[PDB]
């Protein structure tokens, strides 16, 4: 319909969302004004400026060519053209408006690599100089938003949330860059949600309820949908629905998505580029007079949309744009450089081919964009226009033609107004004190966090959530993680190493088994033969009583026969198990037998015969009745072998232990029937003392076996249980044997010993 | 001004190369007459047809705009742009763009307005890619259907070894890495190497190119895409490095089946296989093209340019009658492309009549719909054309817009000398080759092979080459192992020795004490003369059992000790006899007992003389078990604790035969031999000596004492001589026995020294103590 067009001693065009996008007709929709029309002005005055300006190419009137998205990038296709179809021949394209115009004519324009500035495509997909090998840009990637959402995400310990992203390159670049840099701070995206450039208000509420499926993620993110400016409207519903939004430089200081759609609560916080105002620009549009400014073909429909007095009408503009407020918008400054910047370079290629002239050939105005892009748009440097000194904004181009990655973070309060609350710069600063968020005097922070982070000890459990959700729960004492999923585990003897990736074969108990118990018990064990053999070693000297050397001598001798085969035994012990100790310690608990009563019965039967008697006797019967003994409780490993050295209670698994248990109540079957006619037998024999021998002996022997039967019997009680735990089966069997023998020497032995000891003449 | 406009509805777009380059500013030079004007006018053949055709777009007529490229990009463009300053007549979708470095252009400008282009002649692959030239296709092969091909071929010949050769530069890059990666995954095919031609190369760079070829010499097949000159100079370089014979080449259509590359290089060319482009001429397009003058086609702007060049005259050199007719006043042929021209015309029809019976149904005209006839709609059924081409090969597309392969493959053969590229088949995306009719120099008839490396024989392993698993090492199995798979052989455990071709083991023989041998004969004479020996001795004391001579002795314990001599050597023989339970029930028990008994009853005898002196330390009584009754008892009680040794023991160690391989035990089982023998353990001497040895030890501590002993018993003077001697065995047994557990020998020495060590102890016995009174028992009763 309408075109801006300049005379100009070199003409270098531009291309703006002057109108909106209209409806499914072939035709446009209403002004844009901020992002729209102030963009387009301001151009005009950095023409104006850069005409005037007595240092930048002043031989010359520039001029451009400038074009009407309308937002639809067939329109913008098709205008675009003006720039090659004299191949009038235009030496390089400002601005193209937001991405998807700015790409499809950065895809349009490679046929004749013509080159081409932009101030609002932002999407890395221009990045890659493969396709696009001719264009720059003063703004900076988009994936630095994407660092900047999750960084803040991060800030507000916000682990999982949600994302709105459109059709359209915005969309998909701006997202799986956000994506990325959730999972790199470890952000579980709840859900995301793809808009497209006609999508229907029921669709806008659509979008809505799925991100009110998990309100427990308050967060959602908005990447510029088409244009958020226009269409967050119509989702900031305030049917029932809120959220802490998160929008990409498509919405940035707008009252244009917040009057009316209250769903755009207190506390949204949108990202803009860095930026600042320039009351020069300012100046120029607010000054501008529906009457005179023939300049721009839309400034008076521009005028009928924002004042009702239109100019087919009488009495009309009577206002002006700075009689009622208004607000530069944010990208102005980035639209100025767009402008400079195309005329340094072309400043240098004029001076390139024809230093010694006003102006270009109609044979070099055919400037190869990638001849101007890599070596002249990338070397420009120019301060950015009315910069404060306060700022670093230039035209100076990346490697790529990318600009400052720089942003302002502002957050949306009621009393409704934006703030600015902080900053990004490659790194998040927020002064929180100005965000409803902080210090919360309403109710808890806002949630958006899945599970607490897991301790080094728990496995990933109960909670998928949404996704990645997890909950951990606690490995068992026992239990190892060898999967952050699962604990792992490991048989009896093994427990987990601290590391958690494995296990230690246990300790044994250990207590006094290297440094083995057994020697104490087996030296005093050893004192009763010992003081036994000092006064033999003297007693007729002493006692006289000379029968000891044959009957003396061989009654002590059955005893420690017995004494000995006792201890000997039960040391075997529980040092170094398995081994020469596992086969011969426990025999079935058959050691009262060694003692009691191999002693008792054999003193029984030489007795009975002197109330065939020899000192041969006396050691043959002795042990004939030991090796009865002995042979039926070692003849069970004709079945059996020593085994069972590693358990430990389940219960437990503190320690190893290495307990031998072969069948025991079998092995008992040695001897299970016969042991009660040995206590009958020691009970007639206590009865038989019909010749009491000197010092009444008989009476000792009686007082022996009553006594004796106890204090052997009265181990059991102790041994049965508690045999199996260390300090007590240690202490009891050590103190047991030792003692339980004693007794049975003490009873008969201690009238000789003390008579001698203490009275010598006796 | 400079076009062609044929009216329709709907404008199909098309581009040639009418021209060449102009030069000093001029865009046009020459006209190419074939690979422009040609083609072109087949486009309007096609065009032609499909307008008369009453099956594609029926009364619909497909105008066209067609347009002259110069072969210049920057021109080409700036005229196909009319298309779109058009969007004049509506250019719905194009033909053409002619070779790659245009086509890039129109793919680059036609995709902008999602308009599509049929390429009939640029064959590059950097036009496959959708990232970039989403809306092109062509209706001829990329050139990475010749790398199929010669992967399938390298197959097709059983190679495996293969060197891979090319020129820098996208064409033999392409070629290569095509084949490179179609190699590796088909499989089959690992390459040696991988060489380059340089785009500059440097004197005797392709004799270097040979001598790297020879650094994996085996590999005679070389795989070829390189130009002409390359071509020339590789053969060259063979020929000075006298290689004619050893390498075969194969290659791209560069080489196809020109003879220029192989001149006065015949010889070494010979047996080479080359892979060309597949076509053949349209012959309506001649019979029509071939009528056509001045008049016939006058809506064709640059006919005029075509008569002057081609008939060599002019219009306005001779002054032209203009009556010259092509292919009788001037040579004529067919442009091969004409084919693909046809086609690519075709198949933007046949994609229009999709649009036509979806989107205006069985109308005449267009459809609203078509009024756009949006051509991200025409692109899809572009891709989804499945017809007969003007050659009546079909023309489909695959994703990227390629054509299918179509190639003939050739040999290069000397027939009678003559420089002939025969053909051997053909390959459609498969191959059909006559092999037994190819040709090699250093075989005739017979297919040489480009392979890694020899097979291995049977117990021999194949052991795949790090990174090529086309070849292997050929390391042959050994010891004691047999064949597992052909790159493995494990070892048989053993007593089974492997079979001569070590894929299986078979049993290690197994060895007795046969008779006949040193080892047996010896004790089994020992054990007979024994006995024979033996009664003589016992004779005189069982038929003289009442007389003086004999009972003065001490009858009794004579009887026991006798019997147990003659006991122990009448089974003697039997302890190394072939194993079964009559020898195992006996092991070294049975002789081992009489043996002990011998001694226990020595020490009996001896215990009856010396206990008067020895029981001084315990008693001044008469030495107690003096009845022959009570004499025999102590003979009774000293052995019988023996048989319970002996009760325990047999229950221990089981009554079983063995065969143990160990004895006779090899490295390598081809010299191994097993032994069989009762499986008694070592244990079982101490069993028996642990005891024995001890009669021995107390009968020494008496029979010492001798120098002290009353006359009467001088009978001790041979008991102590006998258990000193038989204690010079036993300590001369355990050196022999033990000392030589080391050697395999022990598989005789222990069992002999054992049966011999019966005999002896039994036989020094009857030397010392009863010969030298059988004697005299036999001739004096009495004394
Ligand atoms: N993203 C757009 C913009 O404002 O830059 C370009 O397409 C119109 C696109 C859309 O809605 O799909 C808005």
């Amino acid at each position: 319909k309408k075109v801006l067009t300049l005379e100009g001693d070199l003409v270098l065009g531009g291309l703006f969302p002057v109108h909106q996008k209209g409806g499914p007709a072939e035709d446009c929709g209403p002004v844009n004004e901020h992002r729209g029309i102030q963009r387009l002005e301001a151009m005009l005055f950095a023409l104006d400026r850069i005409n005037r300006d007595p240092h930048l190419l002043p031989g010359v009137r520039l001029g451009a060519h400038i074009l009407d998205s309308c937002s639809k990038d067939t329109h913008a296709l098709e205008q675009a053209l003006d720039f090659v179809r004299a191949s009038t021949a235009i030496t390089g394209v400002i601005g193209g408006s937001y991405s998807d115009v700015s790409i499809q004519v950065a895809n349009l324009l490679r046929l004749f690599q013509i080159p081409q500035i932009s101030y609002a495509s932002t999407s890395a997909k221009l990045s890659d100089k493969s396709r696009y090998d001719y264009f720059a840009r003063t703004v900076p990637p988009d994936f630095f938003q994407a660092k900047a959402m999750a960084e803040i995400l991060r800030f507000f310990n916000w682990t999982y949330v949600s994302t709105v992203a459109s059709e359209g390159d915005y969309g998909e670049t701006g997202i799986e860059a956000f994506e990325l840099e959730a999972r790199a701070r470890n952000i579980c995206v709840a859900t995301s949600e793809k808009v497209g450039r006609a999508m229907s208000r029921a669709a806008f509420e659509g979008v809505v309820r799925a991100l009110l499926q998990k309100p427990s993620a308050r967060v959602a993110v908005l990447f510029t949908r088409s244009e958020d400016a226009r269409e967050l409207l119509a989702a900031s519903q305030r049917l029932n629905a809120s959220f802490t939004w998160v929008a990409s430089d498509g919405w940035g200081a707008l009252e244009s998505v917040v009057a009316g759609s209250e769903g755009a609560a207190e506390g949204a916080i949108t990202i803009e580029l860095a930026s600042y105002p320039i009351s020069d620009f300012a100046s120029y549009f607010q000054s501008l007079d529906p009457w005179n400014n023939s300049r721009n073909p839309w400034f008076r429909e521009f005028w009928e949309q924002r004042f009702r007095c239109s100019f087919r009408q009488r009495d009309c503009a009577a206002h002006s744009l700075r009689a009622v407020p208004f607000e530069q918008e944010s990208k102005i400054m980035f639209v100025v450089n767009a402008v400079y910047a195309m005329a340094h370079a072309l400043h240098n290629m004029h001076r390139a081919l024809c230093p010694n002239t006003t102006r270009l050939c109609d044979a070099m105005r055919p400037v190869n964009g990638r001849r101007l892009y890599k070596d002249f748009v990338l070397n420009v440097k120019f301060d950015a226009p009315f910069r404060p000194a306060d700022t670093h904004n230039e035209v100076r181009f990346d490697r790529f033609g990318d600009g400052i990655g720089r942003y302002n973070i502002f957050t949306y309060l009621r009393a409704y107004r934006y703030q600015k609350v902080g900053y990004w710069a490659e790194g998040l600063t927020l002064d929180t004190s100005l965000i409803p968020w902080a210090s919360p005097s309403a109710g808890p922070l806002p949630a958006s966090r899945c599970s607490e982070p897991c301790l080094q000890n728990e496995v990933k459990s109960v909670q998928p959530g949404e996704v990645c959700c997890w909950l951990c729960i606690p490995c068992q004492p026992y239990e190892y993680r060898l999967d952050e999923f699962t604990c792992a585990d490991c048989g009896l003897g093994y427990w987990p190493n601290a590391s958690l990736t494995g296990c230690f074969e246990l300790p044994q108990e250990y207590i006094r088994w290297g440094d083995a118990w057994a020697v104490g018990p087996v030296t005093i064990a050893c004192l009763g033969a010992l003081a036994t053999l000092f006064v033999l070693g003297v007693f007729v000297r002493h006692n006289a009583t000379p029968v000891v050397k044959a009957s003396g001598r061989e009654l002590c001798y059955i005893l420690l026969g017995g004494v000995f085969l006792c201890y000997c035994m039960t040391f075997i012990f529980i040092a170094k198990p398995s081994t020469a100790v596992c086969t011969l310690r426990r025999l079935g608990l058959g050691t009262a037998f060694s003692v009691c009563y191999s002693a008792l019965l054999t003193k029984t039967n030489r007795i009975a015969r002197i109330f065939f008697i020899s000192p041969a006797s006396q050691v043959a019967i002795c042990l004939a009745l030991i090796s009865g003994q002995l042979l039926i409780v070692v003849a069970w490993l004709v079945v059996e072998a020593p085994g069972t050295g590693k358990e430990t209670a389940p219960e437990r698994r503190e320690v190893v232990t290495l307990r031998c248990n072969h069948r025991d109540a079998s092995m008992l079957g040695s001897l299970a029937y016969n042991v009660l006619l040995i206590a009958l037998c020691t009970l007639y024999a206590f009865k038989t003392r019909k010749c009491p021998e000197n010092f009444n002996e008989a009476k000792f022997i009686g007082f022996t076996m009553y006594t004796t039967c106890i204090i052997w019997l009265a181990f059991l009680p102790i041994f049965y249980v508690t045999s199996s735990d260390y300090r007590v089966q240690t202490t009891t069997m050590c103190v047991s044997v030792s003692l339980s023998g004693s007794v049975v020497l003490g009873c008969l032995f201690a009238p000789k010993l003390h008579i001698i000891l203490f009275q010598p003449q006796k | 001004m400079n076009s062609i406009r044929i009216d329709g509805d709907i404008t199909l777009g098309g581009l040639f190369p009418v021209h060449g380059r102009g030069s000093e500013g001029k865009p046009c030079g020459e006209l190419k007459k074939e690979k422009g004007i040609h083609r072109l006018e087949a486009m309007l053949f096609a065009l032609d047809r499909i307008n008369n055709d009453p099956d594609l777009l029926p009364n619909i007529t497909l105008g066209a705009r067609i347009l002259d490229t110069c072969s210049r990009d920057t021109h080409a463009l700036e005229q196909s742009l009319t298309f779109v300053q058009a969007l004049p007549e509506r250019v719905v979708g194009v033909i053409g763009a002619s070779g790659s470095s245009v086509s890039i252009m129109v793919a680059n400008i036609l995709r902008l307005f999602k308009i599509p282009q049929i390429s009939y002649a640029s064959t590059a692959p950097d036009l496959s890619d959708n990232s970039r030239y989403d809306f092109f296709s062509r209706v001829v092969p990329s050139d990475t259907y010749q790398a199929q091909a010669m992967v399938d071929i390298v197959r097709a010949l059983k190679w495996n070894y293969v060197s891979t050769v090319a020129s820098e530069g996208s064409y033999g890059e392409s070629g290569v890495e095509a084949f490179i990666q179609k190699s590796r995954e088909d499989g089959g095919v690992c390459i040696a190497q991988s060489v380059k031609i340089p785009r500059e190369p440097k004197a005797g760079e392709f004799d270097k190119i040979i001598r790297r070829l020879l650094e994996t010499s085996n590999a005679r097949a070389v795989i070829i895409f390189a130009n002409e000159d390359d071509i020339r100079r590789v053969l060259e370089a063979a020929r000075r490095a006298n290689q004619t014979g050893h390498f075969f080449w194969m290659g791209s259509d560069s080489w196809g089946s020109k003879i220029a590359p192989v001149l006065h290089l015949e010889e070494v060319a010979e047996g080479a296989v080359t892979i060309l482009p597949k076509r053949m001429s349209v012959r309506g397009f001649d019979r029509y093209f071939s009528s056509r003058t001045l008049d016939n086609n006058r809506r064709n702007i640059w006919f005029a340019e075509f008569w002057e060049d081609n008939f060599h005259c002019k219009l306005s050199v001779k002054k032209c009658t203009n009556r010259e007719r092509i292919g009788q006043d001037s040579a004529y042929e067919q442009e091969g492309k004409v084919q693909f021209v046809i086609d690519a015309v075709y198949a933007m029809g046949h994609a229009l009549h999709a649009m036509h019976r979806d989107l205006c149904p069985g109308r005449v005209g267009l459809c609203p719909r078509m009024d756009p006839v949006d051509g991200t709609q025409l692109l899809k059924y572009i891709r989804n054309v499945n017809f007969s081409g003007i050659a009546g090969n079909p023309v489909t597309f695959n994703e990227n817009g390629d054509a299918p392969g179509r190639y003939d493959i050739y040999q290069y053969q000397l027939r009678n000398d003559s420089a002939e590229y025969k053909v051997i088949g053909s390959w459609t995306d498969h191959l059909h080759l006559r092999i037994e009719r190819m040709h090699w120099p250093g075989s005739g008839q017979q297919l040489p092979r480009s392979i890694c490396s020899l097979p291995c024989q049977p117990g021999e392993r194949k052991k795949t080459v790090k990174g090529m698993p086309c070849c292997w090492h050929c390391e042959p199995c050994t010891g004691y192992q047999y064949q597992v798979d052909r790159y493995t052989c494990k070892t048989c455990p053993y007593d089974m020795r492997p079979t001569e071709n070590r894929t299986g083991c078979r049993p290690i023989p197994i060895i007795k004490l046969e008779w006949g041998s040193p080892w047996a004969v010896l004790p089994l004479f020992l054990a007979v003369v024994g006995i024979a020996a033996t009664l003589f001795v016992v004779i005189t004391f069982v038929r003289y059992n009442d007389t003086p001579i004999v009972k003065a002795s001490g009858r009794e314990l004579s009887y026991v000790l006798l019997a147990g001599i003659f006991l122990c050597y009448a089974t003697t023989f039997l302890m190394i006899a072939e194993p079964d339970l009559g020898t195992c029930s006996l092991r070294r028990i049975f002789l081992g007992l009489g043996m002990s008994i011998s001694y226990a009853a020595l020490l009996t005898k001896t215990n009856r003389i010396y206990r008067i002196f020895e029981q001084g330390k315990r008693s001044v009584s008469a030495p107690r078990f003096i009845s022959p009754a009570s004499q025999l008892a102590i003979t009774f009680s000293l052995i019988s604790l023996q048989l319970l040794g002996i009760c325990v023991w047999f229950v221990v160690d089981p009554s079983h035969s063995v065969v143990d391989f160990q004895d006779q035990r090899t490295l390598d089982p081809r010299f191994a031999r097993g032994v069989l023998k009762c499986d008694i353990s070592d244990l079982s001497l101490i069993c028996l000596l642990g005891y024995s040895m001890l009669l021995m030890v107390t009968c020494t501590v008496y029979a010492i004492k001798t120098r002290g002993v009353p006359e009467t018993f001088n009978e001790a003077k041979p008991i102590g001589f006998t258990m000193y001697t038989t204690c010079i065995v036993w300590l001369a047994f355990i050196p022999i026995f033990f000392g030589t557990s080391q050697s395999a020998d022990k598989l005789y020495i222990q069992t002999t020294t054992l049966t011999v060590s019966v005999s002896l102890s039994a036989s020094v016995s009857l030397g010392m103590l009863y010969m030298p009174k059988v004697y005299i028992i036999l001739f004096h009763p009495e004394q």
